């Protein structure tokens, strides 16, 4: 559509510009155009508009106010309504529609009326005529005399607004004038679409209230002193009598002590307004409801402000203080429901002050809130303590903009622009300290980058696919590195045992299972060596379960069992993993990271020259452990994290294992490139050869296998892996011995 | 297990020099280094403290620290403090 520039008119029809409309609304005052929509199907995306008319005069307090309160009532509901069925969001609504909005006024002082225009929001017709039900229910579930009067009409196919400046009759000389800031023709037209930068687009007596002798008790009570001329009303003179009141007390409404005429009540959207007649601004205007709790409109106005959803597991997230907290044992909606009753008008900011009231305005809060939304599904963004910082660009949000990112999880503590700098001498520190973990030569370049890239996946609330392995000597550090982390993603980041390396991974209440729930990064320390005799191998069950992108598992007096994976998972020793279990998948899921820094002291440094653990050797320091645990570099080694995250993470990251450092996969990385499965057209070679070839199987003798292959490879070196080999292998018969099935790569190659 | 590397040295990697003279004593020099063999370390180990009380422990530190100049052969790179040392 790119908007539309063209306004379509009725004279009781024209096509004119912005231009052309003010020229001749300026040439002809009197005549009477409606904006309509010259085709309904063609560009049906409209603005946003009301139409407001109470038969009374405000002064200028009472009128702002009220125009205050009706803002935030409209605004709050459309965006309750846009979110629930068109797919929006609230704060970029509620944002949109409080920026900006065009506000018109009558020149009849007997009465007040006006039509409203939302500026930068968009919509298209049917979604306006859809609001018709939820428009009014809000008018009769209010008590702002302003909010009360909306007409709901005007909610229909080809309508018709009547433009500014222009009489709605020829007879009728009162006309709308515009106010300020908008002062142009253009900025009061329902049809006017002006797409830009700021700006949010979205699309898909009636007996039945109460009984007579209630509403004229609550009239009576209201009115506080006794009626002169009461047992007079009755239905048929409901509108006609006038109200003659004793001033035996001042006027509850008006607080004076007399008035030149007395008070009327008459029925207007079900519900009774009293005023008084002659002097408009001597008495206030007197709101009666016939209909409804005023404990469910408390409890609508709280719901539609979206700050008491709930999870798609059944947990129901309130936003408290700037931050979307939950708790499951002492549930946190009465909090919510005491704190936010500052945002609610006079009326309804008494009612939650009763600790009874809070209870029954929350089992309606939880009575409303059926079906659920998603949690935290925005990986590229670190939720802090009092906002949220994003990850591509680096701006940080606070206060209810990060509201838009269900983010549940926080790294604990507070974010501080003057500590988050660039050049300073704890960054300078910090890489230097790095540079010590991780000399950056030409030779370790490739480690080097692969111990970065996996360093800086912690910022990461997506699911990986890979478990680097951090094998290092001792003396080397790795523990500096923990620290740093930890300091720099607080509370996210866990350290756990190897509980999970060799039992079964979910097995029965494991709490390092549950732990796995949206932390963003898993350390294990010290492995335990499978090398000695009697140690379990690493579980490749475990390392196989803990890839994938859900986590299963229940703890002790509990139910769920299904937990979003995102952590990243690391492991640091110095001793090679050996695992029992290996396959193409396990080959293909491991990556190593190598250190080759040794930091030990002079007393040593000898005995460290000549050392083969490390290719390198430096002085170390006592008085750097203590200075990591002390937060010192925290904001500056995030830096270097977003830095290294900005420039790994591609449109897409991937975690790229590296099968060639680990000892162990090694005999298998030798086997498969000297052995394969065996090619029926070359029977004449492997004839040649020595080979045979039966039942259009070439087959060998597992004796000459033994020896042809006694050679190729170290036998006391792998003598159970090539047993076992041969066991899995194993296909027994034929002739007077088993069957081997492989062909000979090295000898295959040779002719 | 903290009195083992009390009386044990590391490998001497930069002992090229005295590779050579110490490998007339009982070493096979292999890889520009000083190698003894795996029967003969275990004579040096059960030498060095009592055999005794000593078992399992010296060969699961051997397996874990030391190395036969290839994938797996009757030596030991594990050096010895009084022979290491000495060139
Ligand atoms: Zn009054």
């Amino acid at each position: 559509i790119r908007g539309n520039d063209v306004i379509f008119v009725l004279k009781t029809v024209e096509a004119f510009k912005c231009d052309e409309l003010e020229r001749y609304i300026d040439n002809n005052p009197e005549c009477t155009l409606f904006e309509s929509l010259r085709d309904e199907e063609a560009y049906s995306i409209v603005r946003i508009f009301m139409d407001v008319d109470l038969d009374a005069c405000l002064d200028e307090i009472d009128y702002l106010t009220a125009i205050q309160d009706f803002i935030i009532e409209v605004s709050n509901c459309v965006a309750r309504f846009a979110f629930t069925e068109c797919g929006a969001i609230h704060e970029n609504v509620i944002k949109s529609m409080r920026s900006n909005f065009s506000l018109t006024k009558s020149t009849n002082r007997d009465k007040t009326s006006f039509h409203i225009i939302f500026l930068d929001t968009y919509t298209t017709m049917d979604t306006l005529i859809a609001m018709k039900r939820t428009l009014l229910e809000l008018s009769r579930s209010s008590e702002n005399p302003l909010t009360r009067s909306i007409d709901t009409a005007v909610y229909r196919r080809k309508t018709t607004l009547r433009v500014v400046g222009t009489r709605k009759n020829p007879n009728c000389d009162t006309i709308h004038v515009m106010q300020p800031p908008h002062d142009n023709i253009e900025d009061y037209l329902f049809t006017y679409v002006d797409m830009n930068n700021n700006s949010y687009y979205f699309s898909l007596w009636e007996p039945g209230f109460i009984s007579f002798e209630d509403a004229i008790k609550r009239v009576s009570k209201i009115f506080i002193n006794s009626i002169i001329n009461f047992n007079d009303l009755d239905e048929n003179n409901f509108t006609t009598v006038p109200l003659v009141i004793d001033y035996v007390t001042p006027c509850a409404l008006c607080k004076k002590r007399s008035h030149k005429h007395p008070h009327q009540l008459s029925l207007e959207n079900g519900a009774i307004r009293i005023y008084k007649t002659g002097n408009p601004h001597s008495c206030k205007v007197k709101i009666v409801p016939l209909d409804g709790n005023k404990l469910f409109n408390i409890a609508q106005r709280i719901l539609d402000t979206n700050s008491v959803l709930l999870t798609e597991r059944g947990d129901h997230i309130v936003w408290i203080n700037n931050s979307w907290k939950f708790n499951s044992e002492e549930p946190l909606i009465t909090k919510l429901i005491l704190s936010i009753r500052h945002q609610l008008p006079k009326e309804y900011s008494s009612e939650l002050l009763c600790p009874r009231k809070r209870k029954t305005v929350e089992a309606n809060i939880r009575d409303m809130l059926v079906d659920s939304v998603e949690t935290d599904t925005y990986p590229d963004k670190l939720p802090f303590k009092n906002g949220v910082l994003d990850l591509v660009d680096g701006m940080f949000y606070s206060g209810d903009d990060a509201k838009k990112y269900t983010c549940t999880v926080s790294t604990g503590f507070k974010f501080d622009d003057t500590k988050f700098v660039e050049d300073s001498p704890e960054m300078e520190e910090l890489m230097n300290i790095i540079n010590d973990i991780q000399p950056l030569t030409d030779e370790n370049k490739k480690n080097r980058e692969l111990y970065e890239k996996t360093l800086s996946s912690c910022l990461c609330g997506a699911t990986k696919g890979c478990l680097t392995f951090f094998f290092g000597e001792t003396a080397t550090g790795k523990s500096t590195t923990k620290r740093l982390l930890k300091s720099a993603i607080g509370d996210l980041f866990v350290e756990t045992g190897q509980t999970i390396l060799t039992d079964v991974l979910d097995k029965g209440p494991n709490p390092f299972i549950a732990n796995m729930h949206l932390k963003r990064s898993v350390f294990c320390s010290e492995l335990p060596d499978f090398a000695c005799s009697g140690s379990k191998k690493i579980r490749s069950d475990n390392i196989k379960k803990l890839t994938e992108p859900c986590v299963i598992g229940r703890p002790c007096f509990s139910n769920k069992i299904n937990n979003r994976n995102h952590a990243t998972i690391i492991i640091d020793t110095n001793y090679k993993p050996v695992f029992d279990r290996i396959d193409n998948a396990l080959m293909r899921r491991i990556a190593v990271v190598r250190f080759r820094t040794h930091f030990s002291q002079p007393s040593g440094r000898e005995a460290a020259e000549n050392n083969d653990a490390y290719d390198k050797v430096k002085l170390l320091d006592e008085g750097l452990d203590g200075k990591i645990q002390n937060n010192r570099y925290r904001f500056a080694f995030l830096y270097l994290l977003v830095k290294w995250y900005k420039k790994y993470h591609i449109p897409i990251m991937k975690l790229y294992p590296t099968p060639e450092e680990i000892p162990d996969f090694a005999f298998y990385l030798k086997i498969g490139t000297l052995l394969v499965s065996s090619h029926i057209p070359l029977m004449t070679d492997l004839s040649k050869k020595g080979y045979i070839l039966y039942d259009n199987v070439v087959t060998l003798p597992l004796t000459t296998f033994q020896q042809k292959i006694s050679k190729y490879f170290n036998s006391r070196l792998f003598g159970h892996d090539i047993e076992s080999f041969i066991n899995r292998h194993k296909k027994f018969a034929n002739v007077s011995d088993e069957y081997l099935q492989y062909i000979f790569i090295e000898d295959i190659s040779s002719p | 297990y903290l009195k083992i590397g009390t009386l044990l040295v590391s490998s001497s990697v930069k002992h090229i020099p005295l590779m050579t003279d110490l490998s007339k004593k009982g070493y096979i020099l292999y890889d520009n280094v000083v190698t003894l063999p795996l029967t003969t370390f275990q004579q040096k180990i059960s030498k060095y403290f009592n055999s005794r009380l000593f078992g399992h422990d010296i060969e699961s530190f051997i397996n874990r620290h030391k190395k036969f100049a290839n994938v797996s052969d009757e030596y030991l790179q594990y050096i010895f403090i009084e022979d290491i040392s000495s060139p």
